[PDB]
């Protein structure tokens, strides 16, 4: 198997937090992000 | 080979109803009947079944074995219920916005149902067909089998005639198939509400939108399907009223023709 994607998933609101938090910031700013890390499998049918 | 196919109307209408029940996917069924000999291999057609396809898509139809065995099982119930000599004969699918002649897939699936007997044939529905060109409406239906090509495997196509025998009344088996397929849809949308809820674990507001789609999908099945099946049932009911009144009458008036005559 070992068929592997890692797509990244974020809200509207969290973008425009950072963004908020950066535009404030005169230089570079930095930071860390929390949340889950989920896999879900899908077994695809191939004709028959 | 056969080389003859009989489908009595009674049925015929049967496959229609479930042809034109829905555009956007392909829908499919079996069709039990007999084999006879006159004046020529021919089989008839009585009654068919009409069943749930779970893998969908374009193009990809196929019976399951475990369909094959209810259908064998129906087939024997049926035969000894009318004591008619009744097998699983053939089966039919729908075209919708396609052609009514069958895929190179829908021939290997005919060879491969060959395999169990040559005697085996496929029907194909080519339902609503639109062309604002011409500004009309068609729909076609057709009959065939499939023959080993003089190449290797690639099989390929063969006509056979098919006729419609006029059945001029509805036999109850016909609405005992009809009322099964507002069941099937219903089955299906809660077979996969129960497989939805396998991940018990899930958001609160996630199961009423996902309630409330199950219930706008029963909503839609019976204003589309049952509601217009159970008006169509009331239709024929006054219909057949109407139409006894009429026969009385004409009864009545060819007794008088023939006492007062010779
Ligand atoms: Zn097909």
């Amino acid at each position: 198997m070992e068929g592997e994607s890692t797509l990244g998933v974020l809200s509207g609101f969290v973008l425009g937090a950072l963004t908020f938090h950066h535009l404030n910031t005169d230089s570079d700013t930095e930071g860390f992000l929390l949340g889950e890390m989920k896999g879900e499998a899908k077994n695809s049918i191939t004709d028959s | 080979a056969v080389q003859a196919v009989h489908l009595e109307s009674d049925a015929f209408l049967v496959c229609l109803n479930h042809a034109l029940s829905t555009e956007k996917e392909e829908v499919m069924g079996l069709c039990i009947g007999e084999l006879n000999d006159d004046i020529i291999r021919i089989v008839h057609i009585h009654s068919v079944i009409i069943l749930r396809r779970s893998d969908k898509r374009k193009d990809r139809v196929e019976i399951s074995p475990e369909q094959l065995s209810a259908a064998s099982t129906e087939a024997e119930r049926l035969a000894e219920l009318t004591g008619r000599p009744m097998r699983v004969v053939g089966w039919y699918h729908s075209h919708p916005h396609i052609t009514v002649w069958p895929s190179h897939v829908d021939v290997r699936t005919q060879a491969m149902y060959q395999m169990m007997d040559q005697g085996f044939v496929g029907l194909i529905f080519s339902c609503f067909i639109e062309d604002k060109n011409t500004k009309t409406g068609r729909v076609l239906y057709t009959c065939f089998q499939s023959i080993q090509a003089q190449k290797s495997s690639e099989y390929e196509r063969i006509e056979i005639p098919i006729h419609i025998v006029p059945h001029i009344t509805i036999g109850k088996v016909c609405l005992e198939s009809a009322v099964e397929l507002p069941k099937i849809l219903c089955q299906e949308e809660q077979d996969a509400y129960r497989r939805i809820h396998s991940l018990t674990h899930l958001d609160s507001v996630t199961k009423i939108h996902n309630g409330s789609v199950f219930t706008k999908n029963l909503c839609s099945q019976m204003s589309a399907v049952s509601g217009p099946l159970l008006q169509w049932l009331e239709d024929r009911l006054e219909q057949n009223q109407q139409h006894l009144q009429e026969l009385q009458q004409e009864k009545e008036e060819l007794m008088e023709e023939l006492s007062s005559l010779e």
